[PDB]
């Protein structure tokens, strides 16, 4: 994993199993995370201040989706019409 | 000035296209990570 | 099931998931039409149900956003 | 040269990013058309 100035920003992996059968040839996986990078490159401590484009902020797009999908996944998710859908 | 959130993408996915990677789109099913998308597990 | 879930969510003043369920409800009708198991009399029923749900879901977003003071801006003249 | 498909997007995005539009990601659920997206209807 790649630390830029103390922050873990990226993971970097060579694959060797997938499913249950070994790999041939092996793959390289690089996975950037683009909100832990932008807070460092911009001097911001709370994601809802990240500048999305010139004029609009990240909070002012995804805040209420962050706020009221939490109430769904956390309190009001009907929990038997999911136990059936699983099977 | 500083890099905004969409310029980060608009530069990452053109650099990695100069190298030679194909640039696909995301899926249309909810996933928890990226390494389980249909086109990096299969 | 999706129609009823959308109605129940809309009754609780939750606009975004209520409209999200409408898309996966309207996809099922199209996939039913593709197979060919929808008659010529149920078409009107399906269209009426979907349009009623969409109409009663749309007029909730405007009522939800007005209480926040319109942070983006306001248009005049 | 002849235009390719993966750079027509790069020319149709960097243009509308200069007029003032804010480019975003695609939909999440299977949309039957291009209008029913929650980013346009609502």
């Amino acid at each position: 994993e790649v630390w830029m100035d103390g922050m873990e920003i990226t993971q970097f992996t060579y694959f060797q199993q997938s499913g249950s059968l070994p790999l041939l040839p092996v793959s390289v996986e690089i996975t950037y995370g683009l909100e832990r990078i932008l807070m460092s490159l911009q001097g911001v401590d709370h994601f809802k201040n990240i500048q999305y484009t010139k004029g609009i902020t990240y909070g002012e797009l995804f805040l209420e989706n962050e706020k009221e999908m939490s109430a769904y996944y956390l309190e009001h998710a009907n929990v038997d019409n999911i136990q059936k859908h699983f099977d | 000035s500083v890099l905004t959130f969409q310029q980060a993408i608009q530069r990452l996915q053109d650099y990695w296209a100069s190298v030679g990677c194909a640039v696909m789109q995301c899926s249309n099913t909810e996933v928890g990570a990226g390494t389980m998308n249909p086109l990096t597990f299969l | 099931d999706f129609e009823e879930e959308a109605r129940s969510l809309l009754s609780l003043w939750l606009p975004i998931p209520a409209y999200d369920h409408v898309l996966k409800a309207s996809h099922a009708f199209n996939i039913l039409d593709s197979r060919g198991f929808v008659g010529v009399t149920e078409r009107a029923r399906y269209f009426g149900r979907m349009r009623s749900l969409a109409r009663q879901c749309a007029q909730l977003w405007v009522k939800t956003r007005e209480n926040l003071g319109y942070p983006l801006g306001t248009y005049q003249e």
